[PDB]
């Protein structure tokens, strides 16, 4: 009504305010929109899809080689071929991904990862690595007897060029991180005449139940 | 510990993305010593800073509406009772050569005459392209590579109304919201430093998306 | 006869969105059963005993394997304390369940931090320091605003509390996060006559209830 | 409407005004909040809970003997064990009960108390006490015989070993209370090897038609 | 003499006693002598005072939304049109770090600016806390004992918005109404004096809850 | 309501802002409008010429 009190807050200007302005040109009509493809209106959709984890970022390595596990005919049994966290907010291989470059945007977030390798060795090559995931209580297992105990996968080139691994649940706060160790259950077996080097791609995405809390700007640049 | 539960869906939207208040200007209006000019041309540039560049540059095409607020104080942040003409010059209109050039009274171009004393100015400046949206991207030739003039969102040119030289610089924070904001075709953040203002140049010195570690099976950076 | 902490049963968690992915350990019997600790003697100088939970069964039986070896743990508890006293004792005894029992220090008027021993003593227990502030800041007469049972050695010897999962979290870590303390504070001091046994046994029973656990190692 | 005028009061902060403010961070969504047990939503259920009063709140008296009244086998008779004002705001021993503390935050208050009295003698320990509460008017009774001839209990350990007392109604302003005395209705008497000293806990605590007025902040910190 | 009638229930609910807007901290932004800063941060701690931390832990668990009020001047009470910036650092955010830090400039910390001529700011904080309700009491270690980190709430970083040092003192009072309160598991109240600020350490000198009197039987003190 | 916020824009002068403004001279009666030949509502008629 005509009566009136200003209250604490008048002639403030926060920077959130969602308020209303008057318009700069009235009556002015923009252009029309016309339908374009691929509208996103959630950085969840990005988060879901897979990008290539640059699993092998170790000092030395340049270029698209960062982003190749390497895999050869092993003199030794049952060693270690890679390791990384499943930590998509902190520096390492999730990095070069995009929930990694998303979650630098945000404080706080949880829910399920999913991991995918592809062996892109020769058809010919056949052999079998054993995929291990650590929950965040435990450190890396010490050998390929440990890892075979908790939640592996057995994973054979010759049946199958991919594997999708799922991290149950990860989380953030203002790391409790797992470990993805990969180790070689069998020899690298190869017919003759084919190369006995190989590489693993390994990409990283977010599931259906990842969130993420509280806007931050990012890091990076 | 762990967050047990899932933080919602909100804050991962491109609204809430693309929000918030943000400075995207520091403008000075110089009316003293060396610097008469009692007067500024401010460019409405909204990848004037390399972290709302790199948020913009997520997505290719974008539509949105734009509300400005102007922070004006001087030096030592007083704000006495000077009046000051903030006019938005539309793309494609003439811009002041001086204190008292005739732009300065062209009807067309919208002037807001606000005192320093007052709360900070503001108001709306609708979707400005002639295309259905703004391209952070062009790929070709106007007829320099790269370098769409449908991005052209106008000119804030600030004065203070005044006859002659004041002796008072003026600083004015230009914070620019974004609103209805709709994104298309998403893209991967910038991972190189941003060599120039409007070209995606980078350095050859190219820097890893992922930091360094020592081996591909140790988890200690 | 048996106090019911907060007027809360201890229940299994609702649907959680962590737990939903992978289904949380509903350990039975085996887990679930009676754990007697070792008795403790009731003198006329004792000051009393705390216990923390789910600490002090961190390190006994599969309860505490399954403590020790899953990220997440969440659990009710089922308490009695029992006293072996003749009709010609005399004392009182407070049995008392403080959620969050943050154990306070005493500087001399500098010791402002108490050591681990204190804060996780295990399945032994602690003796109190200060009795009248619980060695906490806090006095010992208002400490019955805390779920609570009364061992009065003339009209009972035993105290049964039934104490549900407390937190600000639907599961946190067993082995670095204590729910609540358990303490037994003689109010009344132990009194006999000379050829009486000079000590009265105190017995903790403890059962867990609606054990949960989650992300085995 | 658009006329408008401001009246008195306007630009004033009362630290006591329930209005609203804008939020700093909108669409920022909250932990959503689980069951936890022991939600209380009243100071009056803590001001029903019976504490422990510190009657032997006496001079050189340390710890946890301070919250027991010492009852010995008596040489004389009809003697006076202890007494205490029946005051929950004002220093005594009320000072350690729940609503002893809760009264000091408040101006005024009124309603009935109770007092619980436990004896924590030998099962085979037997007499009587003669529990006696004078009204705000009289002055502590001088003989056991004054005490029996206004509102009393005469209590036998043997039988009971609790018994409540009820005090009508007590009342405070910006004290009006009555006095609580024990007198030794009989002798203490034990049969051969027992204790022939033991001690009744007190206990205090507020009627469901106990209130508080006027919120005023405490001097016990 | 007597209040014969019953007061009512309203102010003894949890959401009456933990309400009204209190002093919660006095931020003074040095700007000249041998303190030209020109800028402070301040910690939000709902238990900088005693009274108001004895309160807060009569609770065990506590869920509310905190509304903060900036009361500012100089030191002799004028409040002339200097320009001020109140910026809300969310939980897990970077601090500024001097007067013309970058971090003045993040558009995910909001910021209020308000001259010292305008009537108070004003902003809603929402619950901060990963947790579904802030822990005064955690009885574990992070990973010192009893430090819970859930019960950050962030930081008011306070500046004046000038070039130089303007040669004045600000004070700011900080007012803080704790709204929507629910709190879990009733506490005693504190008895012993406070000696820090993050732990319930009290001296070996224990002052008796009780105020002394002469004898058991008497009712003077 | 009688309490209020005053927000950014207040006390501003935008040129463009269609506000409402007090009448001069309340109770003033124009001269009413007779028919005149050759209105035009819009320039695209004469662009049309």
């Amino acid at each position: 009504g005509l009566p009136t009190e200003l209250k604490p807050g008048t002639n403030q200007f926060l920077t959130t305010d969602d308020g209303t302005s008057p318009p700069i040109l009235p009556g002015f009509e923009p252009t029309p929109l016309i339908h374009i493809p691929g509208e996103f209106t959630s950085l969840l959709d990005l988060c879901r899809i897979e990008t290539i984890l640059e699993v092998n970022n170790t000092t030395g390595t340049t270029g698209v080689n960062r982003l190749l596990i390497p895999v050869r005919a092993q003199n030794n049994v049952d060693q270690l071929c890679a390791s990384f966290q499943v930590d998509p907010g902190r520096n390492g291989p999730w990095q070069s991904t995009m929930v990694g470059q998303i979650c630098r945007y945000y404080t706080q977030w949880s829910g399920s990862l999913k991991v995918t390798f592809m062996f892109t060795g020769s058809f010919m090559a056949t052999g079998k690595m054993l995929i291990a995931y650590t929950p965040p209580g435990s450190a890396q297992p010490t050998t390929r007897e440990a890892a075979m105990l908790g939640t592996h996968i057995v994973w054979d080139f010759g049946l199958q060029s991919s594997v999708t691994l799922v991290i149950p649940w990860i989380s953030n706060t203002h790391y409790a991180t797992g470990i993805v160790t990969i180790w070689y259950q069998t020899n690298f077996v190869v017919p003759p005449d084919t190369p006995s080097e190989a590489n693993i791609i390994a990409l990283g995405a977010a599931q259906e139940n990842f969130t993420l809390k509280l806007c931050k700007d990012t890091d990076e640049i | 510990r762990c967050v047990m539960n899932r933080n919602g869906v909100n804050e991962a939207s491109v609204e809430h993305f693309y929000s918030r208040a943000g400075l995207v200007g520091v403008v000075e209006v110089k009316d003293s010593g060396t610097s008469q000019d009692g007067y500024t041309v401010w460019p409405i540039d909204v990848m004037g800073f390399v972290q709302q560049r790199r948020k913009l540059e997520l997505s290719t095409y974008m539509r949105f509406d734009a509300e400005f607020t102007f922070v004006s104080n001087l030096n030592d942040s007083t704000t006495p009772g000077m009046l000051l003409q903030y006019m938005y010059v539309p793309p494609g209109a003439p811009k002041p050569d001086g204190r008292k050039s005739y732009q300065w009274q062209t009807a067309t171009n919208p002037s807001i005459f606000a005192k320093l004393s007052d709360p900070p100015p503001q108001v709306s400046v609708p979707f400005m392209s002639p295309a259905s949206a703004y391209q952070w991207f062009y790929d070709g030739y106007p007829t320099q590579y790269g370098q769409c003039p449908n991005n052209m969102m106008g000119h804030f040119a600030i004065r203070t109304v005044s006859e002659s030289t004041t002796g008072k610089n003026v600083h004015v924070r230009v914070y620019m919201r974004i609103k209805h904001v709709r994104a298309w075709v998403p893209r991967p953040f910038r991972s190189q430093a941003y060599m120039v203002k409007n070209y995606p140049t980078y350095s050859q010195t190219i820097s890893n998306t992922a930091a360094d570690r020592a081996s591909i099976t140790t988890t200690d950076y | 006869n048996i106090v019911l902490s907060y007027g809360e049963w201890p229940g299994y968690c609702p649907s959680t969105d962590a737990t939903a992915v992978d289904k949380p350990t509903r350990p039975d019997v085996s887990v679930n059963r009676f754990y007697t600790l070792s008795t403790k003697s009731w003198k006329t100088e004792s000051t009393g005993w705390y216990w923390k939970f789910p600490d002090v069964l961190n390190d006994t039986g599969v309860f505490g394997q399954n403590a020790q070896f899953h990220y997440l743990y969440r659990s009710g508890f089922c308490m009695h304390v029992q006293c072996n006293a003749s009709k010609f004792h005399q004392g009182a005894l407070l049995v008392v369940v403080i959620p969050e029992f943050v154990v306070a220090a005493s500087s001399p008027a500098q010791g402002l931090y108490p050591d681990f021993a204190h804060t996780n003593p295990g399945k032994e227990g602690q003796v109190f320091r200060d009795p009248y502030v619980l060695d906490a800041g806090i006095p010992l007469s208002q400490a019955l605003v805390f779920p609570h049972q009364w061992i009065n050695l003339r009209t009972n010897n035993c105290a049964t509390i039934i104490m549900p999962y407390v937190n600000a979290l639907p599961f946190d870590s067993a082995l670095n996060h204590s729910n609540f303390g358990l303490a037994v504070i003689p109010i009344s001091p132990l009194k006999y006559c000379n050829g009486a046994t000079t000590e009265v046994p105190i017995t903790l029973t403890i059962a867990p209830l609606n054990s949960e656990f989650s992300g085995l190692r």
